[PDB]
């Protein structure tokens, strides 16, 4: 009841409340600096194989 | 405003955009224990937001509290209001729904019945009873005793053409669904045979153990008679509307 | 100080919550459909008949 | 007054004639790549002596249709009463 | 995860290739009022769509899932509804199941609670009747490549002409957005064949698309129901963009404030041995490990 | 029955009340509340599948007509419908979102196990009760389910001797098949429930919403600090999981999954097998059968997939040893001149990249092979989709084998660090 309702929201600005604190320091130091290259990775191997294999089905369906 | 708080927020030098101490801060209780003695070196805090994390109104801090259970009470009655939704889906399932009223609309001629003269018609699948009562039959069931009658919240409807008088209810027995007999001698009404149960020319419930009068058949006369629209008696169902648009 | 009273409090705040979520949406989706109720087409159904009744053969 | 007056014109709908035989000539220009590659593909199944009785001119043929009826069946429905007008 | 746009699947969905699949919905844009945004059943055209049915296209489909009173607010009136419908005759043979109520034994008038079904009696009678092949239940139709597109698709399909190749058994026509381009179903819709009591002009474009509206209406899921639902998700949806911000105070605001503590640790130097932490702790799974491990 | 010492909660209800109006909640973060989410979940389907059950009568010849006049006749039944289908896909959702979460915080120590097994348990009977529940809906991916699961029952007995007959009876939905396993999952979907309170019981033994140890003792009141934040959550994945599916599901679609569950049992005999697919959370196993064509091999895959996920503590854990486990090498054993290896020891999750590189690779393979159909009407003939039979062999792989999980390669390069600055340092 003596403290903020919504204690240290946007102090400072959106840039650094948000931009720099939520998602520097939140969402890239925490989370997509550990799974970018893994995930990156299987994600571009994932497209290529699956492009390679709608290859050989068009070569399947369409002659000439 | 919303704009004042930001702008005063704006200006707020924190590392990082946490706001923590820049040095270190010890604080000690004066009235410890004796034997705590002096406090380590150790840093335990490295934020002051107990003392920074306040509003100083330790005066007036009921309002506050106030303030706080208001906003809780927001929260839980949109989530309450969520789970009203929720039970009137399940309460609905289990209660049906009545969509729309089939139709019972039908006619019957009456004109055509000679007076004094009980017809068996068939409505909405079930026997009827049509009967025509003229003035001196009429008469004749006033004035008698009230004693054998035993249905004070019933009554008796009655039509207005063709001359005579023209009624209509159902013809089942309410002891069991039995047909009763059309005319007696004595009395030209209803009298069940099955277990003996006695009812009136006006279809009332007369020294019968039958506890009930014959149920009555909602209709409506036109065309002098010819046309006794008969429709059964409509009740309120809702919701009633299926789309909103 | 009351909590019966301060629950229908509660009651009173979900209620907002459903009228307020409820009513601009149905207000909205009926003004917008406005045109595609049975009544316009029971309307040109009578136009036509009146239309085809009016002029024809014996 | 709006909607209260005459109208100017009437069209193949409003007429009560159906207007997609001459719409599917009016669209035919332009989905031309699909239909020279169907062309290719029957030539090349004549030329053929010996062939699997799998290989087919469908595929190309489904995709000329479907880029054909892409621009043919919209047009067509947005003239159509019952549907908000474009 | 990249699926190629020329193979014939849209989406990666395999199957469907023999067909024409993606017009309407994906290359194309066919408008229907049911689902615009806000969108709501254009009430004519259903009323519309029902009355082609009824006047052709019934003496070979039917819907014995659904019944004509689904059409008792937004196209019909239930006197109306039953004069049209007493147009029709049901023989027992045509129930699914009498169950003892159904005690006719001879053709009578259709009502407004009666099922939807074809003139023949069975599915083999109209298998029998159309050439050994079987006009296809709408009911649950709405499953077919293109949803409600399917029904204007096919009906209106009937202009091109098969390529090299392909034969058309007689009897058979060619139709791409059927399976395997071939369909035994001659073409049905001709301009005037239905003349509508609105006086609508009666084209083939018009009736297909009444009759896939009326088609798509007496579904359940992408049917009568789907932009009441529609709006019923935006509500609740809007509620829960409201309510974040009170869920926000509940709990963040709260932990945060709740994290205001102030610690302070001194030293201790009286005599006091700390004997509690050397002789003491209690585990309640101590049972799993008593006898088992580190013995 | 003296080997077993006893229950570590009496499930009474004087005290689950006590347990439940004590109970305590660190401060936590969204990732870890996936657990609450399923249990809403099923509390919800329990609700919607009960207010079903007295709609759905079990004759197969009638399901399909029932379903479609009670949806009109009667109000809300196919709401409960909807809400029950669209229930079964964010169970599956949580479901899995919770194990790819326990599996990064590396859970498979011994003070995890019965937290651990409790739970797949759990999930392993959540597998069953959905195979039931498709079998209720009378299609012919119904009628596919079902002949499936009797092939694979009949496996086991070499196709001798009809064992199947008591649930598949003719390997076909009919009268008896249908009744019996709607209510085989009525009862089931109702002990999911006791099943799914057993594991909540017993996790909360050593709960962390991150694998760091955090030193605070103070904790949020369960009741309503922790059960708000946990409703408010489940809020917010609801609206996200309405955005995405409104937006990537156009309202109407060309070429949906749902086109197979066109054909009904008994109305409709021959079935499209062009197009055959299950719903999504069955649909990496369905590629693997696509994928392996040889029976036995792909039910020997299926089964080992399932029991290694229930094993996990016991190949991966410290198995009360103190890390003196000493594993087999294959090659290691050259380099190091040794025939087996102490297990290592220093296996952080959020420090250690190698950890967070196999388990992201780990995810995305299981997200591939959800990601479509392998169409085996020629995946064999056109050489398959490299990439599926690489997803399929890693997952394989790193659920079973601890060479990709608790590496011995952080543990060597460590202590070689720890010599070279006590060498330096003396
Ligand atoms: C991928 C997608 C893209 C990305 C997505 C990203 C998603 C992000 C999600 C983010 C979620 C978290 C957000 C967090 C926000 C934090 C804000 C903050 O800092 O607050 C701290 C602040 C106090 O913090 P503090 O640090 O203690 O203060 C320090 C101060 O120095 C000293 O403080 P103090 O002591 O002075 O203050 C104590 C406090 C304590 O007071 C209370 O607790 C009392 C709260 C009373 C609430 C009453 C609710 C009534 C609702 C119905 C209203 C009628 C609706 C009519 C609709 C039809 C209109 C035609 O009282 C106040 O501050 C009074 C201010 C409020 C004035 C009265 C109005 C209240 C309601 C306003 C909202 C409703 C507007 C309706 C529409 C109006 C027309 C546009 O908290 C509040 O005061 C909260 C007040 C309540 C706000 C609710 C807002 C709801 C908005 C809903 C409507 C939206 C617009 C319209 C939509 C229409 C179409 C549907
Ligand atoms: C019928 C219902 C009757 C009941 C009352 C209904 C009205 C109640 C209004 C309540 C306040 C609503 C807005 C504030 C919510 C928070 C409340 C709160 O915590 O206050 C306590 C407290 C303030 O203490 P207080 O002075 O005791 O409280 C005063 C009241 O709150 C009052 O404060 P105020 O009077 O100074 O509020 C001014 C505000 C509200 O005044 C109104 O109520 C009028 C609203 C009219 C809307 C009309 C819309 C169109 C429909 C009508 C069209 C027909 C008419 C056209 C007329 C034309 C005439 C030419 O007017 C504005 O619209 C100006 C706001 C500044 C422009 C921002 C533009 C949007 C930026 C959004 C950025 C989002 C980024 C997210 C993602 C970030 C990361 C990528 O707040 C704080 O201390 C918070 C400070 C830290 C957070 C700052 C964040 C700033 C940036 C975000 C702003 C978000 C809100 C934007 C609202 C835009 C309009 C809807
Ligand atoms: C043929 C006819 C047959 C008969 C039919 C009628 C049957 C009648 C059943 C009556 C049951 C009486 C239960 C007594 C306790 C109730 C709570 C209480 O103390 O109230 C004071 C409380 C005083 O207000 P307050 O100061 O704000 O305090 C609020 C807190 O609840 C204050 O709580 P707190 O924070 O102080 O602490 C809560 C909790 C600390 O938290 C916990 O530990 C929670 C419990 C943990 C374990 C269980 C987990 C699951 C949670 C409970 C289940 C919830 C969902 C139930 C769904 C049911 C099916 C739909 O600590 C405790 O109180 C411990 C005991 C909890 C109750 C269990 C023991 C006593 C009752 C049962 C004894 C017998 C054993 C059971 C089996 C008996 C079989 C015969 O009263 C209320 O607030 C009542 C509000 C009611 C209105 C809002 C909700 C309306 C519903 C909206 C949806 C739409 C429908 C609308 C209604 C339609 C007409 C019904
Ligand atoms: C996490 C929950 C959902 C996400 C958002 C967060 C919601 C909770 C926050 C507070 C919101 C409080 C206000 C909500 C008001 C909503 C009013 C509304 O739309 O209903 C009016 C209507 C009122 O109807 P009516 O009485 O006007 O008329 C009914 C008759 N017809 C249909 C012809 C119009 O509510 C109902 O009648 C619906 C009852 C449904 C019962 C069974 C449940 C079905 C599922 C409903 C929710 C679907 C959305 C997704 C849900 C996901 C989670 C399960
Ligand atoms: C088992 C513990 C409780 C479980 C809760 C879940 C729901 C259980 C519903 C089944 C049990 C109901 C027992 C009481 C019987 C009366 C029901 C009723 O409302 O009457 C319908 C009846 C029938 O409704 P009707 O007449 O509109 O429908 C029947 C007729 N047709 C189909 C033609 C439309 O309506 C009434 O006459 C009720 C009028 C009074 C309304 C106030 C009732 C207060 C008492 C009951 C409150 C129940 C709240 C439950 C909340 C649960 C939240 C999860
Ligand atoms: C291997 O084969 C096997 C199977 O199949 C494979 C099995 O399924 C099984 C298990 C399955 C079974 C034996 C079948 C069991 C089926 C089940 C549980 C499905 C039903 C599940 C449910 C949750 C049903 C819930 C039902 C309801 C809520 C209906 C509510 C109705 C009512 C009337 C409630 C109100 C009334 C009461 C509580 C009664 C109290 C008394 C009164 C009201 C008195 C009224 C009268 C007067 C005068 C006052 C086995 C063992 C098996 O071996
Ligand atoms: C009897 C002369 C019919 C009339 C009148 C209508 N249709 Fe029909 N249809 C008929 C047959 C014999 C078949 C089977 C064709 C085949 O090769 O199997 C069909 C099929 C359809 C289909 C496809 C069904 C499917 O499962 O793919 C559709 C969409 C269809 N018919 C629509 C339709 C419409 C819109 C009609 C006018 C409203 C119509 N049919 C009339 C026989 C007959
Ligand atoms: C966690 C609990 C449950 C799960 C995971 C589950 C799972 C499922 C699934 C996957 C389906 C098929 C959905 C589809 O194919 O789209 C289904 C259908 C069904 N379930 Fe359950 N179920 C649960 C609980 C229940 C319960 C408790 C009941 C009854 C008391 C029930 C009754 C039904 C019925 C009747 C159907 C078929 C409805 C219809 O076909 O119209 N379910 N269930
Ligand atoms: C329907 C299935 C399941 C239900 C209902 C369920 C329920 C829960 C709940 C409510 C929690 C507490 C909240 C949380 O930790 O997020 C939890 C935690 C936990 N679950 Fe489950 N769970 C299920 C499946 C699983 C699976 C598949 C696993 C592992 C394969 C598992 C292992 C665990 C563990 C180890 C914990 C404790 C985590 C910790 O100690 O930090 N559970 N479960
Ligand atoms: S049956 Fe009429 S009185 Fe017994």
């Amino acid at each position: 009841s003596n403290q903020f309702i919504n204690f240290h929201f946007m102090l400072g600005g959106f840039r650094t409340y948000v931009l720099e604190r939520f998602f520097k320091q939140v969402w890239y130091r925490r989370n997509i600096r550990t799974f970018w290259f893994p995930v990156l990775i299987s994600y571009t191997s994932g497209c290529i194989t699956m492009r390679m294999y709608d290859n050989n089905c068009y070569d399947y369906f369409y002659f000439s | 405003g919303v704009l004042s708080e930001y702008n005063q927020r704006l200006s707020k030098k924190l590392h990082k955009g946490h706001l923590v101490e820049d040095k270190p801060t010890f604080f000690v209780t004066s009235s410890r224990p004796g034997n705590f003695g002096d406090h380590i070196d150790f840093k335990v805090n490295i934020d002051n937001w107990f003392d920074e994390n306040r509003v100083h109104n330790e005066h007036e801090t009921d309002i506050r509290r106030t303030q706080i259970y208001t906003l809780n009470a927001i929260y839980y009655g949109g989530l309450l209001s969520f789970a009203r939704l929720y039970a009137m889906g399940v309460i609905g399932r289990l209660n049906g729904w009545k969509r729309y009223e089939r139709d019972t609309y039908s006619e019957v001629d009456i004109g055509a019945l000679p007076p004094g003269e009980v017809m068996q018609m068939v409505w909405n699948g079930t026997p009827i009873f049509i009967r025509r009562l003229t003035s001196n039959e009429v008469k004749e069931e006033n004035e008698l005793p009230s004693n054998t009658l035993l249905d004070k919240d019933k009554e008796v409807i009655l039509s207005d053409a063709g001359n005579t008088k023209v009624i209509v209810v159902s013809a089942v027995c309410t002891h069991l669904g039995c047909i009763p007999i059309p005319y007696l001698g004595a009395y030209k009404g209803y009298v069940c045979i099955c277990h003996g149960s006695v009812y009136d020319k006006f279809a009332r419930v007369r020294q019968g153990p039958a506890l009930l009068n014959l149920p009555a058949i909602n209709n409506s006369i036109h065309d002098e008679g010819t046309l006794v629209c008969m429709e059964q008696l409509k009740f309120p169902h809702e919701p009633s509307q299926r789309f909103w648009a | 100080y009351y909590p019966f009273l301060w629950q229908f409090f509660i009651l009173g705040t979900s209620f907002v919550w459903f009228h307020v979520c409820y009513d601009p949406w149905l207000a909205i989706y009926q003004a917008n459909n406005a045109h595609r109720s049975l009544e316009t087409a029971l309307t040109k159904e009578k136009a036509h008949k009146k239309k085809l009744a009016e002029q024809e053969e014996s | 007054m709006s909607n209260v007056s005459d109208a100017q014109i009437q069209e193949w709908i409003k007429r009560g004639e159906d207007p997609k035989e001459f719409l599917l000539k009016e669209c035919a220009p332009q989905c031309t790549a699909w239909k020279e590659k169907l062309g290719r593909c029957e030539a090349k199944l004549k030329s053929l002596v010996n062939a699997d009785p799998e290989m087919s001119c469908m595929y190309p043929l489904r995709d000329w249709v479907t880029c054909i009826e892409a621009c043919v069946q919209p047009a067509i429905t947005r003239n159509l009463f019952g549907s908000k007008y474009m | 995860f990249i699926y190629r746009d020329d193979i014939g699947a849209f989406w990666g969905i395999k199957g469907y290739e023999e067909l024409v699949t993606e017009v309407g919905t994906h290359k194309g844009h066919n408008y229907w009022p049911q689902f615009s945004f806000l969108g709501t059943y254009d009430s004519g055209s259903v009323r519309r769509g029902f009355q082609v049915f009824a006047r052709n296209c019934g003496n070979c489909h039917g819907m014995i899932y659904k019944k004509y009173d689904y059409l008792l607010d937004k196209a019909y009136r239930q006197l109306e509804l039953a004069q049209m419908v007493s147009d029709f005759t049901i023989h027992p043979a045509h129930q699914h199941f009498k169950q003892y109520y159904y005690q006719e034994w001879d053709e009578r008038d259709r009502v407004i609670c009666d099922h939807i079904y074809p003139p023949y009696f069975s599915q083999d009678q109209a298998k029998n009747a159309n050439g050994g092949v079987w006009p296809t239940d709408f009911s649950k139709i709405k499953l077919r490549p293109g949803g409600i597109n399917y029904i204007y698709n096919i009906s209106t399909g009937y202009h091109f002409t098969p390529p090299f190749g392909m034969d058309v058994p007689k009897g058979k026509y060619f139709n791409p957005y059927f399976d395997h381009m071939i369909i035994g179903m001659p073409r049905q819709l001709v301009d005037g064949l239905v003349d509508y009591d609105d006086g609508t002009p009666a084209s083939t474009p018009q009736m297909a698309y009444d009759v896939s509206n009326f088609i798509n209406f007496m579904q359940r899921r992408v049917g009568y129901k789907r932009p009441d639902k529609m709006v019923r998700y935006y509500m609740v949806f809007t509620g829960g963009l409201l309510i974040l911000p009170f869920k926000y105070f509940k709990t963040k605001a709260y932990y945060r404030n709740l994290l205001s503590l102030r610690w302070e640790m001194y030293a201790v130097r009286d005599g006091v041995y700390y004997n509690h932490f050397k002789y003491g702790g209690y585990n309640s799974r101590a049972y799993q490990f008593r006898g088992y491990f580190w013995a | 029955m003296e080997w077993n010492k006893g229950t570590y909660m009496s499930t009474s209800i004087k005290k689950i009340v006590q347990y439940f109006s004590v109970m305590t909640v660190s401060f936590h973060d969204i990732n870890s509340l996936f657990g609450f989410f399923t249990f809403l979940t099923i509390a919800s389907q329990l609700v919607s599948g009960t207010m079903l059950a007295f709609s759905l009568v079990p004759e197969p010849m009638l399901i399909p007509m029932v379903r479609e006049e009670e949806d009109v006749e009667d109000l809300y039944t196919d709401d409960f419908f909807w809400l029950h289908e669209r229930g079964v896909d964010m169970l599956f959702i949580f479901s899995y979102f919770h194990l790819f979460r326990k599996i990064y915080l590396n859970n498979f120590e011994y003070e995890q196990e019965a937290a651990w097994k409790s739970g797949v348990f759990t999930f392993l009977l959540f597998q069953v009760v959905v195979f039931l529940g498709l079998v209720l809906c009378c299609t012919h991916l119904s009628d596919i389910t079902l002949a499936i699961a009797a092939n694979l029952y009949d496996t086991f007995f070499a196709g001798k001797g009809k064992f199947y007959w008591w649930i598949f009876t003719s390997k076909e939905l009919n009268t008896d098949t249908i009744i019996r396993l709607a209510y085989l999952h009525y009862v089931l979907a109702f002990f999911l429930a006791y099943l799914g309170l057993i594991h909540g019981v017993d996790m909360h033994y050593d709960w962390k919403n991150e694998s760091s140890m955090d030193g605070l003792e103070t904790e949020m009141i369960w009741f309503d600090e922790a059960l708000s934040n946990e409703l408010g959550a489940m809020i917010e994945i609801i609206l996200i999981v309405m955005i995405v599916c409104f937006f990537m599901y156009p309202e109407p679609e060309a070429l949906s999954y749902e086109f197979f569950m066109w054909g009904d049992i008994g109305f409709i005999n021959d079935v499209r097998f062009l197009s055959v697919a299950p719903h999504w959370y069955f649909r990496p196993f369905m590629a693997w059968l696509t994928v392996c064509p040889f029976h036995k091999i792909g039910l020997f895959g299926l089964i080992y997939y399932f029991f290694i996920l229930f094993y996990q503590p016991v190949i991966h854990g410290t198995n009360e040893q103190n890390n003196y486990t000493k594993r087999n090498v294959a090659f290691v054993s050259f380099f190091i001149n040794r025939s087996d290896i102490m297990t290592p020891k220093y296996h952080s999750v959020e420090d250690n990249l190698l950890h967070q590189i196999t388990f992201w690779l780990f995810l995305c393979s299981a997200l591939y092979v959800t990601s479509y159909l392998p169409y085996g009407r020629f995946y064999n003939r056109i050489n398959g989709n490299y990439g599926t039979l690489w997803s399929f062999m890693y997952i394989f792989f790193y659920l079973g084998n601890s060479f990709l999980r608790r590496p011995l390669i952080t543990e060597l390069y460590l202590f070689n660090a720890f010599v070279k600055s006590k060498f330096l340092k003396k």
